[PDB]
């Protein structure tokens, strides 16, 4: 069993009677896998990062009596057991520094563009103690969808749990992916989560990165198939601590998250290392234990943010961070106890649907497959005024497919209905890659307020009729600014709205 | 009867011993200790306690001190080890161990084992068999090698 | 290659099947792979390493046959942990696993060596470019991209024709070479093993290439290993060529082995008994393919899929792992079809529009949309069978069998299978093939002709006869 | 327990419930919550602020943060002034948060444990648990033990 | 009978082996127990199964007892 030393017994066998000596550095008995069973160092500090051959430092959580064995990322062949350990003082921190907005590093903030520039500030722990209650403040800012249906079917504040749930190979990368674009010139400061991914997805990305040349707004870190699963199982408490350093300094971001279960589980393979029963699926009863820290993590302060950092050169003003979930599904197994857990913790949800998906339509997602509890507190008196039909139209397009199975039942009330239903069908429509204009969704106002849908019958015309549409703008395009500035609704302005749809008349 | 646990414990003994040089020595100390643990009083007693001290002293304390440092200390090791309670099987071990050496002994060819130190196998073998001139003894042999090759008679009757 | 002089020894500790349970001196310490010898009566045999064991016994491996061995045996070591010869005058002979000449032609090859271990590019380090193929693949060359470099995947569990499809693999891959490439087999089976050899032969291609092929029945040891082989036999090419292609086999087996042995490790399995590091030896496997700025290589790819099984963690992380890959329909299989491809199934990423143009994308969404709606009704049929049939409905019905029976094409070389032979395929026309089909422009056209068939002029002249 | 569903402003219910408990009675009541979402608290604080319900202002922590255990542990708390009131024989009502959000509890408990998985490993307790609460609440010869509904509901049907 | 039209539905015989499979909240635990009081003249002594449910059933139960009158038997 675990005593096996049996020559250091020689030792032992009369140096049970003297010992008292506590090395900061024990020597490693033996190691699997980057592992080892080790003895020495006699302090302990629960969760201490512990140097080692050459700078790599590893920790063990687990409370071993009598001895005990911790893994590191790293190359783990090198080593040979026995080693006289280097004791690693600090528990693990993470640089902190507000510069990295156009560079993407290692998972030690490495750049792996080896950008070979440095702005980061110090060094600081990953994982940390959320706010307070009623340290937050509600915050009603909203976002830029740029799926109609992504604002108009949802409002978003800042702050609140994303949902991005749907099949493998769904497109869900870059339907998943697809989504980050319409952020671009937004401002507010954010990063991606990567799970493992194959590098020329980032390669590729890089590239996009010159579609949106933008790239430096924000930064993003990444984990790849080489990368140790304690880099992961920190990698979304490791962006913890960075965007703390927004919401701590005060600023307002979201932080993509996807693909965690391949960590989870890896979690798990440390429980087979753990040797320690998991759950089902060899899950750890952690589970929400973890999500629960990271998940934990999000938040809009309140003017308790007062209390800051500098508490306060004030500034005593709300911090508020949102961020990004993203869920697969094989087969779309409600049953996922990842979704289980998880699905009880999202806040919103969203649902892609291999139909639409497999009508190919552009959108996926399905109306009330769909749903946020956060609701239209984000919506603008404009937005949130014009957007109602979509449910019933939902409904109706849903409702009206009953009847198509029984051919031919129904009358031109129904065909009106129907039709129009259709017609809010063809009404929805994206690029694979677009930005939204938003002043484009008061386009939309008109088939509620214009009839419109009479108008451009044609589905063909109906389509192309959009583009004629989006066109005849440049024609008159002043008041969009103040428009796009006002983000207001006014009853006068409405006047340039009926005015408008003559520009329908007008164009075509 | 785990036994092959004996090693690094038994092991580390015979170095000890080596090293010690015990080994009339700490044969002794084996010795003794066997009869300890003999104790059947006792030893209903003597998975009776938690207390591993408790046992150290005890056990140690009726001993008739026969106790050595390095075997109080690593007494203390067996019983830590609380796998004590098994020891005894080790002295076989040491035996062994002890005989492992320079050692020999015998089997009974069909009568009485002499256990002969003779470390040349057929040679100092053949030596104590030679040695015979203990060639008297019957001890069950004649049955034994007669029906012996008698087995491998009817043996071949069935091959027959 | 030298002494290795001495080294003595671990004695053979315990006889766990094939599992190598011996002790060495305290000294005595390798690599979590590492050198070593032993004589068996026969012959040297190598045990590969052990993890960590500790009292000079450590565990180890072995592609050899374990029993009628003796306990307690002596073990020898060698220097090189491993030591793979890398040569380019391998192109003419197979090699064992071992790198033993597998052909009769003892080889000096060369003495550059190689190890197991291999590492990956930086960040910056690999070129990313869109040249692409395109080929005599009615589909999926034309469902589907395909850019330089890719690493084509492959669907399915065998008896897909997986090495008779596989075979049309061979094809196309058979039919342009236009460079130099390499592809092996292991694991597999000999009939097509020795076939591919004396029509190797008859190709007497074999200069521009030689495989070390491992044989279905060959021990575990050899089949784990086989990998490191792949990497080291990449390394020099992808030094020595900037380019390569390649294709891959029975990585089913690859997690079969893997899985198999975790447990005698004494792990505990993954989950449907899978292994517990699978997933990490396969980000360690796909890790293993790269392609670089100073060099690119492409080659194609091959698992059994368990049993169609999708949720199958396996091909979890096919997928995930996945860059190019096909699916094939036993159904479509079933439907007698020749060439059975799951269609609707497959998808390229490198597929863009823009690429594309729209005229491809387009069209392939609308065939998509077919697709969907034939689906779509197929219940509704099946149920009321057609009698009710909307008319505009039952119009894409037609257009539908018609359509699915309209990509089949015969293959030249395919004249084995079927005594019918084919032809090579051009694009071009296919796009015609987009427009009258969209058209439908030939309307009185047979259902029966479209199949395995030949172009709308050659469909044409069947369509004078047939 | 109350069936019921977001956006139904049910908050207005509950005061209506203490207007009723001061107004119809000496209600002597507070309110329990725990695990929930950050917002009603404000809004409760808004409603506390809203309300004179800070007379009487207990406030349940309701956070979910906490161990399991911690969490699920919040009973006796939850009971022991009730049991002072409705023991004062007081009329004494309290409000219940979540009930299959603490099915969930019992069985992150028994998990937890290490106690074996019961069948789904479900809770060793929750004859235990949901007979202790019945053990709790009566109308007692000293005074009723009166309490508000709590729903949380594993998918809440 | 207790119940009529099971009575006439199934014919009952001291010794064997009755079931019984229903809804809970109806009637479930209420059931047919007042076919207890189909007993009447009780020739048959008889014993509840007692299962760890309510006081409260306990109590109603105990003023049903009463209300049929009477459980001495
Ligand atoms: N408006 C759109 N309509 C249809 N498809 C789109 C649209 N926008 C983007 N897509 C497609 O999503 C496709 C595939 O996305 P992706 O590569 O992410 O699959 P995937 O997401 O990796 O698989 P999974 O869905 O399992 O993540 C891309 O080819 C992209 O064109
Ligand atoms: N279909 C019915 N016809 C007549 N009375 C009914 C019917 N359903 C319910 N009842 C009334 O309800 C009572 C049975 O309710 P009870 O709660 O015992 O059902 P239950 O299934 O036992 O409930 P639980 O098992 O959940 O305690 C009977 O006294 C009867 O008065
Ligand atoms: N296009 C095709 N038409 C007809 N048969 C095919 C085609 N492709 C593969 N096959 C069939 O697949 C069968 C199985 O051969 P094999 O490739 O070993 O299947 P698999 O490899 O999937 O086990 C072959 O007999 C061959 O006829």
């Amino acid at each position: 069993n675990s005593t096996e030393i049996s020559e250091l017994i020689k030792q032992r066998i009369a140096q049970f009677n003297v010992v008292s000596e506590a090395h900061n550095e024990g020597t490693i008995v033996s190691v699997s896998d980057g592992v080892i069973r080790i003895h020495g160092l006699a302090d302990a500090m629960q969760g201490e990062m512990i140097s080692l051959p050459g700078n790599r430092y590893a920790i063990a959580l687990n409370l071993e009596r009598d001895s005990v064995g911790a893994v590191v990322m790293g190359p783990y062949a090198d080593l040979a057991e026995g080693m006289k350990v280097k004791a690693t003082g600090r528990i693990l921190e993470v640089p902190v520094g507000r510069g990295l907005l156009g560079r993407v590093v290692n998972t030690l903030g490495a750049p792996i563009d080896g950008k070979g520039p440095l702005d980061h500030d110090g060094f600081s722990a990953v994982e940390a103690i959320a706010p307070g209650v009623i340290e937050r403040q509600s915050v009603d800012q909203p976002v830029q969808t740029g799926y109609k249906a992504v604002d108009s079917m949802i409002p978003i504040g800042r702050g609140q749990r994303e949902l991005i749930i749907g099949d493998r190979q769904t497109g869900k990368t870059a339907l998943a992916i697809d989504a980050i674009i319409n952020q671009r010139d937004s401002g507010i400061k954010a990063i991606y989560v990567a799970i493992g991914q194959k590098a020329s997805t980032i390669s590729n990305v890089v590239r996009k990165l010159e579609e949106h040349g933008a790239l430096a707004n924000t930064i993003v870190v990444v984990a790849t198939a080489s990368e140790s699963a304690a880099l992961q199982y920190l990698a979304p408490y490791a962006g913890a601590a960075m965007g703390e350093y927004f919401r701590d300094r005060g600023e307002d971001a979201l932080i993509i998250y996807d693909d965690l279960s391949k960590q989870a589980v890896a979690y798990r393979q440390i429980s087979l290392l753990l040797r320690r029963p998991p759950g089902r699926e060899a899950f750890p009863g952690d589970v929400f234990y973890l999500h629960s820290r990271l998940l934990e993590r999000a938040a809009r302060v309140n003017a308790e943010y007062v209390e800051a950092f500098t508490k306060g050169e004030v500034k005593g003003k709300t911090g508020s961070l949102t961020a990004l979930p993203i869920i697969e599904t094989q087969a779309g197994d409600v049953s996922a106890f990842v979704p289980t857990n998880v699905i009880s913790i999202t806040d919103g949800q969203i649902f892609l649907e291999t139909n639409l998906f497999n009508a190919g339509i552009r959108p996926a997602v399905n109306p009330g497959i769909s749903v946020s509890r956060v609701g239209g507190a984000a919506q603008t008196k404009i937005m949130k005024k014009l957007s109602g039909g979509i449910r019933t139209a939902l409904a109706q397009y849903r409702e009206l497919a009953a009847f198509s199975q029984f051919a031919s039942d129904l009358d031109d009330a129904t065909r009106n209905q129907l039709d129009h239903g259709q017609k809010v069908t063809e009404l929805l429509k994206q690029k694979q890659y677009a930005p939204m204009s938003v002043a484009q969704q008061s386009l939309v106002l008109f088939a509620a307020e214009r009839g419109y849908l009479a108008d451009v019958e044609l589905s063909k015309i109906g389509s192309f009729e959009a583009a004629l549409l989006a066109y005849v703008d440049r024609d008159h395009a002043p008041l969009m600014q103040e428009i796009n500035q006002t983000g207001g609704y006014n009853d006068e302005i409405e006047g340039k709205l009926k005015g408008i749809l003559d520009s329908f008349k007008a164009t075509q | 009867e785990f036994i092959t646990v004996a090693r690094p414990y038994a092991k580390a003994a015979f170095d000890f011993a080596v090293e010690h040089q015990s080994v009339e020595r700490w044969q002794d100390m084996l010795a003794f200790a066997a009869e300890v643990t003999k104790n059947e009083q006792m030893a209903e007693l003597l998975s009776g306690a938690l207390a591993p001290e408790t046992l150290a002293e005890s056990f140690i304390a009726v001993a008739g001190e026969q106790l050595d440092e390095n075997g109080q200390n690593l007494i203390r090791v067996m019983a830590e080890n609380g796998r004590l309670n098994a020891l005894p099987d080790v002295l076989e071990q040491f035996i062994h161990l002890r005989a492992v050496s320079e050692a020999t002994a015998e089997v009974d060819v069909i009568s009485a084992a002499a256990l002969s130190e003779q470390q040349l196998a057929k040679i100092s073998a053949a030596m104590e068999k030679r040695l015979s001139r203990k060639v008297k003894l019957n001890a069950k042999i004649d049955k034994s090698v007669m029906a012996g090759v008698i087995i491998r008679a009817g043996d071949m009757v069935i091959d027959g | 290659h030298h002494h290795h002089h001495g080294m003595a020894t671990g004695k053979i500790v315990q006889v766990i099947g094939a599992v190598v349970d011996v002790e060495f001196p305290q000294d005595a310490v390798p690599r979590v792979y590492d050198a070593l010898e032993v004589q068996n009566g026969n012959e040297r045999l190598v045990l590969e390493v052990q993890q960590q064991l500790g009292g000079g016994i450590v565990r180890t491996i072995a592609m050899g046959s374990s029993d009628g061995l003796r306990r307690g045996l002596d073990v020898k070591d060698l220097e090189h942990p491993i030591e793979v010869p890398v040569g380019k005058a391998t192109l003419g002979r197979i090699m064992n696993v071992l790198g033993e000449p597998v052909d009769m032609k003892g080889e000096i090859g060369e003495e550059e060596r190689w190890a197991i271990h291999r590492a990956a590019p930086s960040y910056e380090e690999l070129s990313n470019s869109q040249e692409l193929l395109e080929t005599g693949i009615k589909v999926i060359d034309l469902m589907a991209p395909f850019a330089k470099g890719g690493k084509v995947g492959l669907f399915g569990g065998a008896g897909v024709g997986k090495t008779v499809n596989m075979m049309e693999l061979i094809r196309n891959i058979a039919i342009e070479h236009s460079g130099y490439s390499v592809f092996a087999g292991v694991g597999e089976r000999t009939r097509e093993g020795n076939d591919f050899y004396h029509e190797m032969t008859d190709s007497n291609v074999i200069d521009k290439v030689s495989l070390v092929y491992g044989q279905m029945n060959e021990p575990p040891g050899n089949r784990l290993r086989v990998a490191l082989t792949g990497l080291t036999m990449a390394e020099k090419f992808r030094d020595e060529g900037r380019d390569v292609l390649l294709f891959v086999d029975n990585i089913y087996r690859y997690t079969l082995a893997g899985t198999e042995v975790s447990a005698l490790l004494g792990r505990m399995p993954s989950a449907v008994g899978y292994q517990p590091t699978l997933a990490e030896e396969m980000g360690v496997l796909q890790e293993r393919i790269t392609s670089t700025k100073t060099g690119s290589i492409t080659s194609v790819q091959a698992v059994y899929v368990p049993a169609d099984d999708l949720t199958d963690p396996s091909p979890a992380t096919t997928f995930a792992h996945l860059d190019a890959t096909v699916v094939l329909s036993r159904q479509i299989a079933s439907l007698g079809i020749y060439p059975a491809v799951d269609p609707l199934d497959s998808t390229s990423r490198q597929l863009d529009p823009l690429v594309v143009g729209q005229e491809h994308y387009d069209t392939a969404r609308g065939v998509q949309s077919i697709l969907q709606r034939y689906q779509e009704l197929k219940d509704i049929i099946a149920i009321l069978g057609m009698d009710e049939l909307s008319e505009e409905d039952k119009l894409v019905v037609a257009r539908a069998r018609k359509i699915q029976r309209f990509l089949s094409q015969p293959f030249f070389v395919a004249e084995v299978f079927t005594g019918s032979p084919g032809k090579y395929v051009s694009l071009k026309d296919t796009i015609r093939g987009f427009k009258g089909i969209m058209e439908g422009e030939y309307d009185h056209l047979p259902e029966q002709a479209f199949y395995m068939v030949g172009s709308i002029e050659e469909a044409v002249e069947k369509a004078k006869k047939l």
